[PDB]
């Protein structure tokens, strides 16, 4: 009666045999897959704590496209044949940090740390599309990401390092 | 020795990789259930019936819980004036009536929505104005008075009088309230994982609720994704309900609030109303001041009394006022009980002070910097509460900020922009602050630590303070590393827990570094003294060899450390005794451009000079200054909570409540820490930094007022010495309407 | 690429692979909700406790994703993400004379501080349009510009410029039960045609009382004499409305201080708010309607200098 949902998370095949249409990707990542890096901060698309990168072959444009999305509003049933990247998909203190992770950490851009994965994924996405962005492109990537702790200055300053 | 070095936050790398564990990231037990609060939709009403029929049809529904389920006691809250679960009557929208427990959080959400309550509405009191009209107050009038008021006013060249309102603020910690409760099944024992700044009250309120000794309850706090005062007491609303569910079911139970529940239920900063009368000389010299403060406390006392006390202690800001009377009252209303929010009543009182100070300057037709400077305290001066200002560094901060911000040159250029532009105006203001350091309740100024050295020489530090992003654990590691004379890599802090350090004060009042720093230091000293003989026996040996020798000689490598802040004890009866240990000082200068036609504005530049003594960690301390400043900029310029007339909150998420974004911060944002200003009163000459910078946010508000003043001087009745009321927050609505023109008319 | 069916506790979701499936499904289930970005529906289900037991996701259908550059304008499939619309329009703006991109520029101004990248990469054009929030930032621009909507059901097809009649009442649009929105042609601007858009930058209520507008003026060839004038506002009623009465009066008047105060007089009466109007901020909102027009007035003169 019911079809299989197949997607990928951090390079790994996820085969959901009983997808519920109501299930969000945030719920799936956190509570089925056990990938708790992606956070719930509002559930209404306004804070970006739940930011992940989505990737797919665009039949029209021909290429693979990469973009950021709020996992709190993404129904898993929209993700058939899509590839999800989370904060744990890009680097780890157990293996090696991604440069985006190192620089936000070392630049004092993370205080309580709850917005950090979301902002990391916003910057990371930007770099997957534009490896040499401008300062303006950098500020722009974060219009969907809130931080209550840092006053934002350190985050931009650490990421400015990626421009020119 | 890293003390004074910009060591990054110890957890930042793991925070960036998503490896740092927050409460809801803890894995679930196989049998773990989920709780969701069932809450009042009425501001004031009798509960007639509760019908759970529909909830019971939801897949995975376990139970509904209410006041009848509680084994111990339904009375809770700091002053024992709250219910855990409301019984006959609700007293605010958001008031907790019960909880559903289900097998998934989605099922608990669904079941909670379908719980049907029947009410009979009773008449409600929502506004401060309503509360005053009904004499609906908690306790009696608070008052600080000094000098002769009916002498000062008799003598004053002029007076200014008026009324000012400042709206509240939601904490908007990125991680909302969260508790996991694990029932052990033996002797009422329960272990709780909680996003709270107050593991002591959590522990005590759970035990009281359950009817069980406090020694049965273990509360553990790894870290919070922000607290800001909001998890200092209101975290128990979730914790106690979760404990009850664990007790009833015998299963582990968790709850993390959705943002909308959190905004409605858990309280925010206190809104303040002030009526004031200031008397002054033609010179701008203040001769008398009378201020009556009113806070909107909501539907319980909570911390409201202490928040008003702090307001009263800061109604002077940095100004000497020979004759002064301040009063505070706490308005009892049908709103969620309001609570601690970074600043704890200080920013409200300081804002009231800068508001009339700004009106004094306009009335006398003098430059604002000149009137502020000429009224400033001097070294050795006493405050209105009769405490001496020792090491009063505002004059240095002021002078250095003026110089480095190029204030006088840019003030010229602001004036040129204003004469050359019709429908956009620039403003520029420079504001000081002082903020007193200590809990104003003397008994909270105590701190414990517990340190173990294991036989490999690694050190485990435990102290009563919690980490919420402010880098307290980092600072304690730098302290211990310096005190033990070993590198930071040998030392670890895992968590805060009631079984390692009991009876801890909430992590609050900006004093945590000072008091836990001292506790940690004393414990380290004890360790060094015990190790000293072994050092002498093996002088060219290593830390590890000394520890192992001490171990084998049966010398204990475990110790407590304790600090009690000396010489605190202010009396409202005698208007004497120190209320604070010392003060933290700062000055900010901010420039804005407003759009006269839309009420929008751009923050152009801000320069801050902050006295934090000799910083333990300049990077953390600057980070604290910038964070606090931006929270203050949000309080005064962006964030607005809005209620229906029936008292129900409209603004319940980031789409209707705007905290500062990446684009809200000043384009040029400079922060310097005052150099060569050691503080004899705290650990390693440092000073508390967490809360004192927030009010500097007001510099953006007074820059806005300055720009509105120019817009009015262009388009309305032209009196240079014309005053108008601008409440906080200065939103686009208020800014626009105040730019009276051919369109507003 | 084939049709997928997913079944949960309360909801059936069908991922439609072709236009025919979509139209067939929408005929069979007239009430079905079409989800693309889910940035509206996910909110209605979580926060308004709405239940929609039948969902059709058309995001895969090539026709709902097509970007087409024609003689009259640029046509976007209804499922095109707002970031795609933005990128296509930013590309057209950099390539075409300024006089052909006045509307594109307005759309781009509304898109600027409109959420963040995450929402804009998944929010559809058709989604913002059919949702029909009183405070939609795009509907007033589309209305003011007469952006053309291709609406399709099983068998039948039509193309209507968006006008005031398209939003009859609260959160309703003029599509029949079996119909879907297929594509949206955003027009190039004409010689002597100028366009602005503005929006309020706070807001405290869920989907009311945030002033947002599209403004369009078409002058007689080489004149300052009004031939067509359109002023559409969101945040002023239960729906996107046009100040028809006010603008009708300006037809064949000249663009002068007289035009200004008359429009500001017309706006004040036509769009007047009762003191009990949902969302409050009555004085502010009124003032913005005139202040926005005044900005448009001034910008139109500079664009004529
Ligand atoms: C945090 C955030 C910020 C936002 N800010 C703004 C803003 O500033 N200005 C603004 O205007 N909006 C704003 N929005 C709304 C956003 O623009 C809309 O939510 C989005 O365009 C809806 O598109 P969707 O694909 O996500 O719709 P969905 O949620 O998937 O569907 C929305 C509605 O459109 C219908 N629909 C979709 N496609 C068709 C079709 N082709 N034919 C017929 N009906 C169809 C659906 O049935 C449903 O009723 C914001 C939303 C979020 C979450
Ligand atoms: N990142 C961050 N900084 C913060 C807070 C927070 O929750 N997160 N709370 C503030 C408040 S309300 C206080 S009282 C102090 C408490 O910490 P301290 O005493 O260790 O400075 O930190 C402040 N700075
Ligand atoms: O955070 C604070 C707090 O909790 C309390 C308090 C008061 C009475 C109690 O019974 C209690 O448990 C706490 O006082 C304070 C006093 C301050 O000057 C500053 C603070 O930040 C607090
Ligand atoms: O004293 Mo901070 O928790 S308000
Ligand atoms: S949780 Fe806030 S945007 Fe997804
Ligand atoms: S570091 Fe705390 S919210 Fe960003």
């Amino acid at each position: 009666t019911a079809d299989e949902l197949v997607f990928f998370v951090n390079g790994k095949k996820v085969v959901e045999k009983n997808a519920d249409p109501e299930t969000t990707l945030l719920a799936y990542l956190r509570r089925k897959l056990g990938l708790r890096g992606t956070k719930l901060g509002c559930g209404e698309g306004g804070c970006g704590a739940c930011t992940v990168m989505l990737s797919k072959y665009d039949r029209l444009q021909d290429k693979i496209i990469h973009f950021s999305a709020n996992a709190c509003l993404a129904p898993i049933c929209t993700l058939h044949h899509v590839a999800v990247t989370t904060v744990e998909g890009i680097g780890s203190t157990k293996t090696r940090l991604h440069p985006v992770q190192e620089r936000i950490a070392k630049s004092h851009g993370s205080q309580c740390g709850f917005c950090t994965p979301g902002i990391v994924m916003s910057m990371y996405t930007l770099l997957r599309n534009q490896p040499e962005p401008t300062v303006e492109e950098i500020e722009d990537a974060f219009q969907g990401n809130l931080c209550r702790c840092t006053g934002y200055r350190p985050i931009l300053q650490g990421f400015r390092t990626f421009a020119k | 020795d890293t003390v004074g070095r910009p060591l990054p936050h110890l957890a930042a790398a793991m925070q960036a990789s998503g490896e740092a564990v927050y409460c809801d990231d803890i894995p679930r037990y196989e049998n773990e259930l989920f709780l969701r609060l069932v809450t009042s939709t009425r501001a004031h009403a009798k509960i007639k019936s509760i019908d759970v029929s529909e909830a019971q049809k939801v897949p995975g529904f376990v139970c509904f819980l209410s006041a009848d389920d509680i084994p111990g006691s339904n009375e809770t809250g700091l002053f024992n004036d709250e219910t855990v679960f409301a019984k006959d009557t609700v007293t605010c929208v958001g008031h907790i009536i019960g909880a559903v427990v289900a097998d998934t959080p989605e099922h608990a959400e669904r079941a909670a929505h379908v719980v049907k309550v029947t009410y009979e509405d009773l008449p409600a009191i929502i506004t401060i104005e309503d509360a005053i009209k009904n004499n609906s107050f908690y306790g009696s009038e608070l008052k600080i008075e000094k000098g002769d008021l009916k002498k000062g006013f008799s003598e004053a060249d002029n007076v200014v009088s008026g009324e000012l309102y400042i709206g509240g603020q939601d904490h908007f910690y990125l991680e909302t309230h969260c508790t996991i409760a694990i029932p052990k099944g033996e002797e009422g024992e329960m272990e709780l994982f909680v996003s709270t700044q107050n593991a002591m009250k959590t522990q005590s309120f759970v035990a009281k609720m359950l009817g069980v000794p406090v020694n049965r309850i273990l509360v553990r706090v790894k870290r919070m994704g922000g607290g800001f005062g909001g998890k200092e007491t209101r975290s128990t609303l979730v914790s106690v309900a979760v404990a009850l569910a664990a007790y009833k079911t015998g299963h582990p139970v968790r709850c993390m609030l959705d943002r909308n529940e959190d905004m409605l239920i858990t309280g925010g900063r206190h809104p303040f109303l002030a009526r004031y009368k200031v008397g002054f000389m033609k010179t701008g010299t203040i001769v008398a001041l009378e201020v009556d403060h009113y806070s909107n406390a909501g539907n319980s006392r909570d911390l409201s009394h202490s928040i008003m006390e702090r307001a009263l202690f800061h109604m002077d800001n940095c100004y000497k006022i020979p004759n002064i009377r301040g009063t505070g009252r706490l308005c009892k209303t049908n709103l969620s009980s309001n609570t601690a929010f970074r600043g704890f009543g200080g920013p409200q009182a300081l804002f009231i002070a800068e508001n009339w100070m700004s009106e004094v300057a306009v009335t006398c037709g003098l430059p604002a910097e000149e009137v502020r400077w000429k009224n400033m305290y001097k070294e050795g001066d006493l405050t209105h509460f009769n405490q001496r200002l020792e090491g009063f560094s505002v004059p240095r901060c002021w002078d250095e900020c003026l110089k480095s911000s190029q204030y006088y040159a840019r003030k010229s250029e602001v004036d040129k922009f204003n004469k050359e532009n019709c429908w956009k105006k620039r403003g520029l203001c420079i504001i000081p602050t002082k903020f007193g350091i200590s809990f104003t309740v003397p008994f909270l100024n105590q701190a414990g630590a517990l340190i173990h050295v294991y036989t490999d020489g690694s050190v485990l530090v435990s102290h009563g303070g919690t980490e919420m992003g402010q880098g307290l654990h980092t600072k304690m590691v730098q302290v211990a590393s310096k005190a033990l004379k070993i590198p930071i890599s040998k030392i670890y802090i895992s968590e805060t827990s009631t079984n390692t350090v009991p009876n801890s004060s909430p992590t609050a009042a900006s004093v945590s570094t000072d008091i836990y720093g001292q506790a940690v230091y004393e414990a380290c000293q004890t360790i060094l003294k015990r190790l000293e003989p072994f050092k002498k026996k093996n002088p060219d040996g290593s830390w590890e060899d000394w520890v192992m020798a001490a171990y084998q000689d049966r010398v204990s490598l475990s110790t407590t450390g304790f600090y009690r802040t000396p010489n605190l004890g202010y009396s409202f009866e005698t208007n004497s005794g120190n209320a604070f240990h010392y003060f933290t000082y700062g000055v900010a200068c901010s420039e804005v451009e407003i759009d006269c036609l839309t009420g929008d504005h751009k923050n152009l530049r801000t320069d801050i000079v902050m006295d934090v003594g000799s910083s333990l960690n300049p990077a953390i301390d600057i980070g604290q200054v910038e964070g606090a400043f931006v929270q203050g900029l949000g309080l005064f310029t962006l964030e607005e909570l809005h209620y229906s007339p029936e008292g129900s909150l409209h603004t319940r998420g980031p789409s209707t409540y705007k905290i500062p974004a990446f684009g809200s911060i000043p384009t040029e944002f400079r922060v310097s820490l005052l150099r060569d200003c050691p503080n004899k009163k705290a650990i390693y000459a440092s000073k508390a930094v967490g809360e004192p910078p927030l009010f500097l946010g007001a510099s953006v508000f007074f820059a806005i007022k300055d720009a509105i003043r120019a817009a009015r001087a262009q388009h309305t009745n032209n009196n240079t010495k014309e005053l108008f009321r601008l409440d906080s927050p200065a939103t686009p609505e208020k800014i626009r309407n105040a730019c009276v023109d051919k369109f507003t008319t | 690429p084939k049709q997928l069916r997913f079944e949960g506790e309360r909801v059936t979701w069908i991922q439609a692979s072709t236009l025919k499936e979509l139209l067939d499904l929408k005929a069979q289930h007239p009430e079905a909700k079409l989800v693309v970005g889910n940035t509206e529906i996910g909110i209605e289900m979580k926060f308004k406790n709405q239940l929609f037991p039948m969902i059709i996701c058309p995001a895969w259908i090539p026709e709902l994703n097509a970007v087409e550059h024609g003689p009259e304008g640029i046509s976007f499939g209804a499922a095109c993400a707002l970031s795609s619309v933005e990128k296509t329009l930013l590309e057209a703006v950099a390539k075409l004379p300024t006089q052909k991109t006045e509307v594109f520029r307005g759309v781009l101004e509304q898109l600027r501080w409109f959420a963040g990248k995450q929402v804009k990469s998944v929010a559809s054009l058709g989604g913002n349009i059919i949702t029909a929030s009183p405070i939609s930032d795009l509907n007033p621009v589309f209305m003011a510009s007469g952006t053309k909507l291709t609406i399709v059901s099983r068998g039948t097809r039509r193309t209507v410029p968006m006008d005031h009649t398209f939003f009859p009442s609260y959160r309703k649009t003029l599509l029949g039960p079996e119909e879907i929105l297929l594509s949206i042609e955003i027009p190039y601007s004409r010689e002597d045609e100028f366009f602005s858009a503005f929006k309020q930058a706070s807001r405290r209520e869920d989907d009311i009382a945030k002033v947002t507008c599209g403004m369009r003026v078409l002058f007689q060839p080489g004149s300052m004499q009004v031939k067509e004038l359109a002023l559409c506002y969101g945040g002023m009623a239960d729906r996107t409305i046009s100040a028809l009465k006010t603008t009708q009066k300006q037809l064949s008047k000249f663009w002068n201080e007289k035009l200004l105060q008359d429009v500001c007089a017309g706006l004040a009466e036509e769009l007047s708010l009762s003191p009990d109007a949902p969302g409050g901020m009555i004085e502010f909102r009124r003032t913005l309607t005139l202040s926005f027009f005044f900005k448009f007035y001034l910008t139109v003169l500079k664009k004529l200098g």
